RNA sequence: UCCGCGGCGCG
DNA sequence: CTCTGAATCTCTTCCGACGCGCCGCGAAAA
């Protein structure tokens, strides 16, 4: 079944794979984040009370006195949004925060307390998530892009052998910690490992094993593997294990047990190995030269004298081997090495290494991180202990920590947040092993190793900043102040953590200005993942292995939607499925396969799990339980491609539109062009302006439905029912019986925004789409948004286009347009720019907007009214006055004699000159709006208290029905009791109100809910009176102007603009185009219908961009149409209703087996005459990604409505009138308008200002300024000389004030003579010069 | 200055403010005689202080201001991109220029660009004035601005008047060779869009996608001579990198063109003998005989002598209708058979260098134009245009991709045999499937180039198929042959980013539906494509710029 | 201010041809330095070149 | 109003 | 066994297109 929205106008399918999910809510990933942040939460993992529980309680360092937290509390905004943002200020709510006060008796223990002091703090404002999922800032709308960092682990990486000579590859392992110093370990190419911190100067690595209570000894027992050495009778004897012999060449001879048997001169074979096993040898006899260039174990030591001799490390010699022995040491430990395996690395480190003890390397590290200071016992220890091993200053957040344990294969999943110096010896286990060649690195950028952090954590990171700040406050007045005589309202401080939350969401990198073209543009604005900002990287740097896709981007992040230019790859997009796991990392849907069957079940895969799996996709094909067709199957097993036995399978993937975010999924035929021209096209949808009509699209991929219900454009109706009144600006809806609260009014009302300035200064607007008395299900569309039809996204036009080399006009991507799209208006759209007066306090009186302008003609200010601003309603042109202000000019004193002269002269010598706001040069429109706004306690012009004047009685007669339909629903509720019991119905209907009221049932207990009734009208009745006196308290108060400012005044000029030659014209496929003429519409081929041609594109694009996308959609597009003709032709026939249900019955079941199997049978005849009153020049088509309509059905749609199976058509020239020679392709394109107007870019500067500092001309057009003849520009004219051109470009149209002047007069005279002169740049140069301290002059002048 | 009387403080002065609060204080106290280590301290501070006055940040953490900007100084001011150097000595931004977007002018000749007319009005406001004051109509400077923005029609014909000659030149941000500015002598249009010729576009690199461009007007009468002289695009018609002429017909010209001279074996009308080029425009105007029609014809030809004297001949040979329709642009220098081929993108090439080399620039101007004008015209009639239908699928592929499949399982079976190793395996699935690529991309190609034809006895013949891809991709416009074998073939064995070819093909075309992991295998080429040819434009220019730097001294 | 940064005394006028303290106006008076305030009559243009 | 810095896109 | 020179290592410096367009916002200084 279908709802009745729905039911309008249902949009036939092509889809043959059946769905399962539906599309989740596209919001999520903000919501759901400030969900975490700002909800309460006793266990609290993350969020506001895991910062108060993170820096609460403080207590004093040696006093008796306590700060401990309770609980937060988040107060009511002042104002909506919709306040907030007519009023201009931030959406912000208060955070009240409960605190206790503490205070101890000197006794022991600490815990004996004596006094406490409890209270509600108020800790500064924080901004609050809409429930559109924007933040409202400062009056403006903002939002947040996720950043996607580099999750905080160890991660083990080579260098590939860039570095060194000879590809020698050198290993680095990397610890990076949610916050504080990292961590790295680096083998040089002399295999030596050394440690750094924070990229500063190299360092031996021991030492910071040697910074542990870690001697020498101990260490190298941990790192490495021991041999044990006996002499007896000048005899050496070592054990043995197996496999230690691995790799080695049998230069000498092997004996055992009076046996003897080596290969002398090769390697040590396997099958000597098991030979050595099966004989069972634990001890072998070795020669003199064996132990001799051997290393030492540990340190030894003879009691003869009590000395110490061959300490550990040092390599044997005869020397060392007969002091040993004659001392008394038979048994010698020495460690064990090889050239494969088990590399002398930390043995050359200790034999490099100056340092000797804890001390040497405390003093070494203190020495490395902080040059210029003295080293100390107490300041290094301490600041070593506060860096690494303490929560103060470092802390591996909890991802961290499951990150760190699964990369060395721990098995707790969950530990402490500070290293511990196991970790660290299991670092460098694992470094060494990658050297060795028994580990392999992890690919940097491989997606389970990155992070999406959201804003709610961003803004948690922030606060605990604040939150730190305000403890360092709270310490020392705790420290200094008394302990009982104060309160902790007096120890806090809101200042910092409000400026920080501030300063985060303000100015922050990761707060843009949220752009609001269209609803495309928000859902994939929001939906944006960024790698810039803090702790990510930078655009000049990002190199090309970061922005490369990664194979494991599958269904995670689409490869299409990412911008063009310098930030491409950096800015990724989010997919429709996807979502965010607990950690942060992305997780995808997929559907669990059993005994080569697929089931309905939904399990949600990370990366790194996904990496073990084999998954197959949704290419292949599935029937009846949806056991797999095809014997071998295409899969996606360990991040390759490869195919499989249908047991072998482990999930499917959840969906064919799995790949594809929301902006490239709107693309139709997107399987059917390349890569380059689908991502420009895809970002190129993203600039779309909403027309002033829209019309649906006829070839659309069925996303539009939910990109507009959850993007927030769009009004939703929260309740179902019937609606009760529709109007232009407001809706009113009446709820169901079953749906209503218990004790409730039951209608509900909207507000449609009607014309507001947009972010980007286009229109916003909203558009009733229902009628009198119809019935409305919940999740229906109640009030049509910009660029939405019926619920249903629309960005452009459906246009009639046609493929053929015209004439010249198509060159180059170049569309030739007809006029007749411009004389319906199809593409105009409707701008919205805004001015603004400031008046501040001037010296001699402030700035005072006025009626009374001097030196202005009377028609200019018969525009202004007696108040000085402009009436609403009054067209105005470029340079015309708006508000007229004028300014105090301060003393300016003259002298009689030229005061008198003044006099003469006329009103002149006056203190006071003309401030008044002009429109910008080149701009022309209507005026729309004006507010004013004014510091409180100044006066209030007749103006304002007008505009005011007209809320209060909005909002007056809001309240108004508001009471109406309180009060209908009480006396229906009185008249309801009175029916019950002592009915006088006809009586109680026919008597007025008060009579209802008055009336007393005898004092039964319907008389008792007749009083109850009574005092509910009273209740209702002071509550609407308090919140009407507050809303004219709040609309009659001042404003939180700037300071120094006593009243503002804003003006909004509306402007319609229209096609023009030279402005952009989109075509989604990447069909980019200027429109480069517009024909009369005599002048366009026309068919042999004679309907003539709107568009005519150049079909050279299509060979080389391979967009062959587009043609398909053309094709599709004309069959659309065609049956929208028959039926348009069949509604005037005014023929049966039975038969047209047959023919659209038809038309619905043309599709092969699709999924939509809609029976018209159902439809009672009005919703049929509906349907077909939407679907004249319609029907619509759906067309799922990957999954789209295959050329076969095409064809069948196009034989259904009779046009000619090829596509192709004859047409006929306009004015020549024979017949192309070559049939050519007329179709139906949806085309759309770019922002890139033509009328705004043009500009032209001649003369004007100049800059002040070099006394060139100013750059930028709305400051009039010229262009700049860069560098570029020099070569070129020095290669073809024209060094005279090149002359007087550099001195007299840039820089020389006089030779300007002069070369000025002599044009105004006819004369055009060059005049030479000294550019003045190069006088502020040698100026500059000058002030170095360096002599710099001109020579023989 | 700010509103309300506030300021903004330029940043030299807060660091000279900062040195002279040091200095007074340390004046002040050695005045009195405090000990040395108040002395000490103070003048190392002035010391630092005048440190960063002068090249803040060159040793230690630079002095910073309370909006935590590391704060310039007098050193900063001259190095860098923003230093007064390269920001302001060069590079200054000019009065009378201004910027639009561009459009295709097709009625265009070779020299004269068109101009939006309020553009020419703010650009020749100097001149308006001047003219205005020469016609007495404008007793003021005053009445000159007046009646300039009245628009009185005098203004309009005055406006005319002055551009009559004057040229402009019309720069593409941003140059990269000296072809890059050029001048043009202008016309009047309506709009806000400025009108270029269509050859120039290739030697602009403009691609007519809303890209911008900027226009300056000279002023002195030398640098209106070096304009016309110099920078005229009439000139320069040859690259100074190489020889190779720049005005080269493409994309919409080149398919009129080939259109134009391409034969069809059966054609309404041929077989006639015709007298001339005359009477064969008479015939195809009429409708009376196809464009492709062979017939014979009398054509005429002249060659320079010794003493370069244009000796004639003529005579009766076969020839197109349409080839000769072409011969009556053609200047009267030129041989004949250069015009006998089926014209593509490297003959016209080769066509205009030639009467280049042989007559004079003005024929060859001449020539450029009316071939540019021709092919449009024609190209028009042609209407050539693509369809879904044009991308025809070869029946072989379906067979070519099913013994490919089996090579690669039975393969695949002795790899699991262990008679093969895995880089072994690799290396012959890839060998495998690359001559499965051959194989199918030559019989795509073979089955398209060529179709079946009908000759006037009924028999049946074959000719150089007029499919429309065919002929795009053929004629050099817009297209080679590895777009169009992408097309309806296969796709290939492309790499992944680390260069390891994938070892599974994409398998479908663009006509038939890409699979989702085909097609996201598909995009990883594309990606890093894009993301080379974004990046690399840094490097390239600051090549060029030190390049420049370097050979800017020598001079012949 | 009497000895700051713009020191009038110092750097020129503040006004093409207009003392610091207006005793004179006229353009008569060029290359006078006011007795009243001991400010250069000339043109604005110095404030570019004094150093 | 003309100043400076950061972000975003276009070519 | 010691001294000097030569060579490498370690640190510091410089610098990665350009033209716009758009947007916003400065202050313990007055
Ligand atoms: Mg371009
Ligand atoms: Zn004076």
């Amino acid at each position: 079944v279908y709802s009745y929205t729905e039911k309008k106008r249902i949009r036939k399918d092509f889809g043959k794979r059946p769905q399962v999910l539906d599309v989740p809510y596209l919001l999520s990933i903000q919501l759901d984040s400030f969900q975490k942040f700002i909800e309460q939460d006793p266990e609290g993992q993350y969020g506001l009370e895991a910062a108060f529980r993170s820096v609460f309680p403080i207590q004093s360092y040696s006093g008796n006195s306590e700060l401990q937290y309770v609980s937060y509390r988040l107060g009511e905004p002042v104002f909506d949004v919709q306040e907030c943002q007519i009023r201009g200020v931030t959406y912000s709510a208060p955070l009240r925060v409960k605190l206790r006060l503490v205070i101890y008796e000197r006794e022991a223990p600490e815990g004996t307390v004596k006094d406490i002091k409890e209270q509600e703090v108020y800790m500064g404002e924080i901004p609050l998530m809409t429930d559109n999922g924007t933040f409202v800032i400062n009056g403006t709308e903002r939002v947040i892009v996720s950043q996607l960092h580099r999750s905080p682990g160890v991660f083990f990486d080579s260098d590939k052998g860039k570095t060194h000579s000879s590809g020698k590859v050198l290993y680095n392992a990397r610890i990076i910690p949610y916050r504080g110093s990292w961590l790295d370990f680096e083998f040089d190419p002399k295999d030596n490992l050394f440690v750094r911190i924070d990229r500063r100067r190299k360092l031996p690595a021991t030492i910071i094993l040697r910074a542990l209570n870690y001697t020498t000894e101990q260490i190298l027992d941990l790192f490495f593997e021991k041999v044990i050495f006996e002499i007896r009778d000048n005899k050496l004897q070592m054990e043995l294990v197996p496999e230690r012999l691995r790799g080695e060449t049998a230069s000498f001879d092997i004996e055992a047990n009076g046996k003897v048997y080596v290969e002398k001169g090769r390697r040590i074979t396997a099958r000597h190995i098991r030979q050595l096993e099966k004989d069972d040898v634990k001890l072998i006899e070795v020669p003199v030269e064996y132990i001799a260039g051997k290393v030492v174990a540990k340190d030894y030591i003879d009691e003869s004298t009590g000395e110490l001799i061959c300490a550990a490390n040092m390599e044997l010699s005869l020397d060392l081997l007969a002091k040993l022995s004659q001392s008394g040491h038979k048994r010698i430990e020495t460690l064990f090495t090889n050239d494969l395996d088990h590399g002398p690395y930390i043995s050359e480190t200790l034999r490099v290494d100056p340092t000797n003890d804890r001390l040497s390397a405390l003093v070494e590290i203190y020495r490395m991180m902080r040059p210029g200071e003295p080293p100390t016992r107490e300041a290094a220890e301490s600041l070593f202990e506060n860096l690494f091993f303490s929560e103060d200053r470092y802390d591996l957040s909890a991802v961290g920590r499951m990150k760190f344990n699964r990369s060395l294969l721990r098995e707790e999943i969950e530990g402490s947040g500070i290293l511990s110096k196991d970790d660290i010896i299991d670092v460098m286990k694992k470094l060494i092993d990658i050297r060795n060649g028994k580990g392999e690195v992890d690919d940097i950028d491989h997606l389970g190793n990155r992070r999406i952090r959201s804003v709610g954590e961003m803004a948690e990171n922030q606060f605990r900043v604040g939150l730190v700040r305000v403890e360092r406050a709270v310490k020392e007045r705790l420290s200094l102040g008394d302990l009982d005589t104060l309160m902790p309202q007096d120890m806090i401080n809101a200042k910092p953590i409000s400026a920080a939350v501030k300063e985060f969401f303000g100015s922050s990198q990761l707060s843009q200005f949220m752009d609001q073209n269209n609803p495309l543009s928000e859902i994939t604005h929001k939906r944006r993942i960024s790698a810039l900002g803090p702790g990510g990287l930078t655009r000049e740097r990002a190199g090309f292995e970061v922005r490369d896709v990664h194979p494991t981007h599958y269904g995670r992040v689409c490869p299409i939607e990412t911008p063009e230019g310098p930030n491409i790859g950096l800015i990724n997009s989010l997919s429709v499925y996807a979502q965010t796991n607990e950690y942060g990392f992305l997780e995808t849907p997929y559907r669990k396969v059993t005994d080569g069957v697929v089931t309905d079940e939904i399990h949600y895969l990370s990366a790194i799990e996904e990496g073990n799996y084999v998954i197959a996709q949704a290419n292949s094909n599935l029937d009846e339980e949806g056991h797999f067709v095809e014997d071998l199957v295409t899969c996606r097993s360990k991040g390759e491609s490869s195919l499989f036995s249908r047991d072998q399978v482990d999930y499917m993937d959840v969906s064919t539109q799995q790949v594809v975010s929301v902006g490239a999924s709107l693309i139709p035929f997107l399987e059917h062009d390349d890569a380059n021209r689908a991502l420009m096209g895809a970002n190129m949808q993203r600039q779309a302006v909403p027309t002033l009509r829209a019309d649906k699209p006829l070839v659309g991929t069925g996303m539009e439905r939910a990109v507009a219900v959850d993007s927030g454009v769009t009004a939703v109706a929260k309740r179902g029912g019937v609606v009760q009144y529709v109007d232009a600006s407001r809706i009113v809806i009446k709820v169901n019986e079953d749906e209503m609260y218990p004790g409730e009014a039951g209608i509900d009302i909207y507000n449609l925004t009607k014309y507001t300035r947009s972010n980007q200064n286009t229109c916003i607007n909203q558009m009733p789409c229902v009628s009198l008395g119809e019935p409305v299900e919940r999740g229906d569309v109640l009030a049509d948004g910009p660029s939405t039809d019926l619920g249903e996204l629309a960005l452009g036009q459906n246009m009639r286009v046609a493929f053929m080399p015209w004439n010249g006009y198509n060159f180059e991507d170049s569309i030739l347009v007809s006029e007749r799209v411009v004389q319906e208006d199809r593409f105009t759209t409707i701008h919205i720019q805004e001015l603004a007066c400031v008046s501040r306090d001037t010296k001699l009186g402030p700035e005072e907007i006025t009626a009374d302008i001097p030196n202005v003609g009377e028609a200019a200010l018969s525009k202004l009214d007696e108040s000085g601003i402009v009436y609403i309603g009054a067209e105005v042109t470029g340079g015309d006055i708006l508000v007229g202000k004028v300014t105090p000019k301060g003393e300016t004193q003259l002298t009689p004699e030229e005061k008198l002269l003044r006099a003469i002269f006329g009103e002149k010598a006056s203190d006071v000159k003309d401030s008044s706001l002009r429109v910008p040069n080149g701009v022309s429109g209507t005026v729309i709006d004006v507010q004013v706004f004014t510091r409180d306690g100044v006066e209030k012009d007749k103006r304002a208290l007008e505009i005011e004047e007209m809320q209060l009685k909005q909002a007056k007669k809001d309240l108004s029905e508001e009471l109406q339909i309180l009060e209908a629903g009480l006396f229906s509720r009185i008249r309801a009791v009175l029916v019950a019991g002592g009915v006088e119905a006809e009586k109680l209907d026919k008597l007025p109100r008060d009579r209802w009221l008055e009336l007393g049932l005898t004092d039964e207990e319907k008389q008792n809910q007749l009083e109850q009734l009574a005092e509910q009208y009273d209740e209702l009745k002071h509550e609407f009176e308090k919140k009407l006196e507050a809303k004219r308290r709040k609309i009659t108060q001042g404003d939180d102007l700037a300071p120094g400012v006593l009243k503002i005044v804003k003006v909004y000029l509306a402007v319609k603009r229209r096609i023009q030659p030279g402005d952009k014209m989109a075509g989604r496929h990447g069909n980019k185009g200027v429109i480069s003429k517009i024909n009369p519409i005599e002048d366009m081929p026309y068919d042999e219908n004679g309907t003539p041609v709107d568009i005519v594109l150049n079909p050279l694009g299509v060979p080389s961009r391979m967009n062959i996308g587009q043609i398909l959609e053309t094709h599709l597009g004309m069959a659309a149409k065609g049956i929208g003709d028959k039926i348009n032709a069949m509604l005037k026939q005014q023929q049966e209703v039975a038969k047209l249900r047959e023919f659209i019955q038809r038309a619905y079941d043309l599709g092969a087996d699709v999924r939509q199997k809609v029976d018209l049978s159902t439809f009672s005849d009005e919703e049929v005459m509906r349907l077909a009153e939407n679907l004249r020049k319609g029907m619509p088509i759906a067309t799922p990604v990957f999954d789209g309509a295959k050329e076969a059905e095409i064809k069948e749609l196009l034989k259904l409505g009779d046009l000619p199976t090829s596509g192709q058509i004859r047409l006929y020239d306009g004015r020549t009138g024979e017949q192309f020679e070559r049939p050519v392709t007329v179709g139906y394109m949806y085309m759309l308008k770019l922002n890139h107007l033509v009328d705004d870019k043009m500009h032209a500067r001649s003369t004007g200002s100049y800059s002040l500092v070099t006394q060139q001309p100013l750059g930028g057009k709305a400051q009039f300024g010229g262009q700049r003849f860069g560098e570029m520009e020099v070569w070129a004219l020095e290669a073809y000389g024209a060094a005279y051109t090149l002359q007087e470009m550099l001195t007299v149209k840039s820089d020389d004030v006089n030779g300007r002047t002069k070369m000025y007069k002599n044009i105004v005279d006819g004369n055009h003579q060059m005049e030479p002169g000294m550019p003045e740049s190069f006088n502020v140069l040698l100026k500059e010069i000058r002030s170095l301290g360096i002599n710099i002059e001109l020579e023989d002048e | 200055p700010l509103d309300g009387g506030r300021f903004a403080t330029s940043d030299l002065n807060d660091l000279y403010r900062r040195v002279i609060n040091r200095n007074n204080r340390l004046k002040r106290l050695l005045d009195l005689a405090a000990p040395d280590i108040i002395v000490r301290n103070e003048k190392r501070m002035l010391q630092e202080a005048v440190d960063a006055l002068l090249d803040n940040g060159r040793r230690g953490r630079a002095i910073t201001g309370s909006n935590k900007r590391p704060l310039k100084s007098l050193a900063d001011m001259i190095k860098g991109k923003q230093g007064r150097f390269r920001q302001n000595l060069l590079g200054k931004r000019v009065d009378y220029s201004g910027r639009s977007v561009i459009t295709v002018g097709p009625y265009l000749r070779l020299h004269q660009c068109g101009l939006p007319k309020k553009m020419a009005l703010e650009l020749f406001k100097p001149f308006i004035y001047g003219k205005l004051e020469l016609r007495g109509l404008a007793t003021t400077i005053k009445a000159a601005k007046k009646m300039v923005e009245r628009e009185e029609a005098v203004v309009w014909d005055i406006l005319d008047e002055v551009i009559r000659e004057h040229p402009v030149l019309l720069n593409r941000a941003p140059t990269l060779h000296r072809l890059g500015i050029q001048a043009f002598e202008p016309v009047l249009i309506e709009g806000k869009a400025i009108q270029l010729h269509p050859l120039v576009c290739a030697a602009y690199n403009a691609d007519f996608d809303g890209d911008q461009m900027a226009v300056h007007v000279p002023l002195t009468l030398e640098a209106q001579l070096e304009a016309r002289a110099l920078m005229m695009s009439t000139n320069n018609i040859l690259s100074p990198a190489n020889g190779e002429p720049i005005i080269v017909p493409s994309q919409d010209v080149v398919l009129g063109l080939y259109y134009m001279t391409r034969d069809c074996v059966n054609a309404k009308g041929e077989g006639m003998v015709l007298t001339g080029p005359k009477e064969a425009e008479r015939l195809y105007r009429s409708g009376l005989a196809s464009l492709h029609a062979r017939v014979k014809v009398r054509i005429t030809e002249y060659e320079k002598d010794a003493n370069g004297e244009l000796v004639a001949k003529t005579s009766l040979k076969d020839t197109t209708v349409g080839r000769a329709i072409l011969w009556m642009i053609v200047p009267k220098g030129l041989p004949y058979s250069i015009v006998n081929q089926a014209l593509g993108k490297k003959a016209i090439s080769k066509m205009l260098n030639t009467c280049y080399r042989i007559l004079g620039l003005k024929p060859t101007v001449i020539f450029a134009d009316q071939i540019m004008y021709t092919g449009f015209a024609y190209a028009a009639r042609s209407g050539a245009s693509v369809g879904i239908d044009d991308m025809v699928i070869p029946e072989k592929k379906h067979e070519i991709i099913s013994e490919a499949e089996a090579e690669v399982a039975e393969i695949q079976e002795q790899f699991q045999s262990g008679l093969v190793t895995a880089g072994e395996r690799y290396n012959k699935v890839i060998d495998i499937w690359a001559a499965a690529n051959d194989r199918v991309s030559k019989a795509m190609m073979d089955n398209l180039q060529t179709e079946t034809v009908i000759n006037r006895d009924g028999q049946e013949e074959k000719q150089v198929s007029f499919n429309s891809i065919y002929m795009m991709a053929d004629s050099g416009a817009r297209g080679s042959a590895a777009q169009i074998r992408q097309l309806a073939g296969m796709r290939g064995l492309m790499a992944k980013p680390d260069g390891s070819i994938i070892e599974t093909p994409i398998t479908a075309n663009f006509r038939e539906g890409l699979n989702v992991l085909q097609y996201f295998i598909s995009t990883h080429g594309a990606r890093k494509g894009l993301a080379d040819t974004a990046l690399k434009t840094a490097n390239s220019g600051y090549l060029t710029r030190r390049l420049v730097d370097v050979a800017q001294d020598l001079v012949v | 201010e009497r000895d700051g940064l713009f020191c009038a005394r110092i750097f020129g006028p503040v006004k093409d041809y207009e003392c610091l303290c207006g005793k004179y106006k006229r353009l008569k008076h060029r290359g006078v330095i006011c007795e009243k305030c001991g400010v250069e009559v000339t043109q604005t243009k110095v404030r570019r070149e004094r150093m």
